[PDB]
């Protein structure tokens, strides 16, 4: 059973250090050496360094150099990977993996093989912003952007932090024509979302249409009734 | 990336495709191994391919690879629907010494036509421009596969900050759903003609626009 289990999750504010940490189990991590690659929310891999488990031996990316630190406890088996001076863009999700090669001695020949083991992940998300709840706007539908019997109507959640939200309709009476679109991380450090129904025409005017919106790591609950526009 | 592949891949199940990879003088071309990971979404990368050609054991045998003294492929023959995920390339590079990977490639089973994606474009709330901000909200639904690229404008001006646009995700109906936002000031969003948003799906574009002088 060969594996790699990753510490939790980190939110850090720019300027600071994150430390992640990789336990080896199932084989000699002596044997072998870590590689360390992160990936930015819809970005591919991004390669930033390996270290022998036996000899401690580092290698970097030279975009990080100065900047990140691997260490290897070879009585616990596990591996560490500290990065510094946290900026913005370092926001990813960090794996640990082990290129599939037995040091014989000489160790920089780690890099060349491919990582057959991977860690879960360990998302670090880099912001400048504290727990912050969310501002609810109408996205109301108007005499003009309605043409048929099915309207669009839905709810802006603007800026808050962190995750998660939640959204239903109607306290969850309406659930078809409703989607709930991912979360978008602004350059500001904030999150924000929407939500939004398709539903018919001849009920507008008689219907209400109520958006809540729970943001529990504030500790707020919002419910925002969308009417139509005046126009 | 270091590494050229293409954005993205697609085939009916039981088809067979390839996702190229090229490289340069210092990498693939310098006769470094090449490796493949695939990556189901949310999920962390696994080993596909290493050392060019070799399957690990456990990987199905529909998986194979080729290198010639450019380029890499990975060969998916009998496309399954569980393939659908994003595929990279990885190699070592010499320079003046770094592990380097491909931009990836999204592979699409297609279990359904294409679809054009449905545009609604939100200009600000009367409540937002009260707290002194605007965003327009452009909304994008229902089209397959789940790629889309989204630009802004100002009436006929390119849009280059202030953008934020969310990855696809699936609706119900398989059918994947998308959004963008324009952070924009209320004295910027009143003193422009009009404000649209485009999303190119497939090479075709499909344009919405509002205008602060137009309720809608």
């Amino acid at each position: 059973q060969v594996q790699l289990v990753q510490s939790g999750a980190e939110v850090k504010k720019p300027g600071a250090s994150v430390k992640v940490s990789c336990k080896a189990s199932g084989y000699t991590f002596t044997n072998y050496g870590i590689s360390w690659v992160r990936q930015a929310p819809g970005q591919g891999l991004e390669w930033m360094g390996w270290i022998s488990a036996y000899k401690g031996n580092t290698n970097y990316a030279q975009k990080l150099q100065g900047r990140v630190t691997m260490t290897t406890d070879t009585s616990t088996s596990t591996a560490y990977m500290e990065l510094r001076s946290l900026r913005s863009d370092d926001t990813a999700v960090y794996y640990c993996a082990r290129p599939d090669y037995q040091v014989l001695g000489y160790d920089f020949w780690i890099g060349y093989y491919g990582m057959d083991v991977w860690g879960q992940g360990t998302t670090v998300i880099v912001s400048s912003a504290s727990t912050k709840g969310p501002s609810v706007f109408p996205l109301a539908p108007s005499s003009k952007s309605t043409s048929g019997g099915t309207a669009a109507l839905g709810c802006l959640v603007k800026d808050y932090f962190p995750e998660p939200v939640t959204v239903s309709w109607n306290s969850g009476a309406l659930t078809s024509g409703v989607h709930t679109f991912p979360a978008v991380l602004q350059s500001s450090g904030l999150y924000s979302l929407s939500s939004v129904v398709t539903v018919p025409s001849s009920s507008l005017g008689t219907q209400t249409y109520i958006c809540n919106v729970n943001h529990k790591p504030s500790n707020t609950k919002v419910d925002k009734k969308v009417e139509p526009k005046s126009c | 990336s270091v590494l050229t592949q293409p954005p993205s891949v697609s085939g009916a199940p039981g088809q067979r495709v390839t996702i190229s990879c090229t490289g340069s003088s210092s990498n693939i071309g310098a006769g470094y191994d090449v490796h493949w990971y695939q990556q189901l979404p949310g999920t962390a990368p696994k080993l596909l391919i290493y050392g060019n050609t070799n399957r690990p054991s456990g990987v199905p045998d529909r998986f194979s690879g080729s290198k010639s003294g450019t380029s890499a492929s990975l060969a998916i023959t009998g496309l399954q629907a569980e393939d659908e995920a994003d595929y990279y390339c990885q190699s070592y590079d010499s320079s003046l010494s770094e592990v380097v990977f491909g931009g990836g490639t999204k592979l699409t089973v297609l279990g359904q036509p294409k679809a054009a994606p449905s545009v609604t474009l939100f200009p600000p709330s009367s409540e937002e421009l009260q707290a002194n901000k605007a965003t327009l909200v452009c909304l994008i639904s229902d089209f397959y596969p789940g790629a889309v690229t989204v630009a802004w404008k100002a009436d006929s001006s390119p849009v280059k900050a202030g953008v934020e646009t969310t990855t696809p995700s699936k609706q119900s109906n398989n059918k994947y759903a998308a959004s963008s936002y324009l952070s924009l000031t209320p004295e910027q969003w009143k003193s422009h003609r009009s404000y649209s948003c485009q999303v190119t799906h497939e090479g075709s574009t499909v344009e919405k626009t509002v205008a602060p002088t137009e309720c809608s």
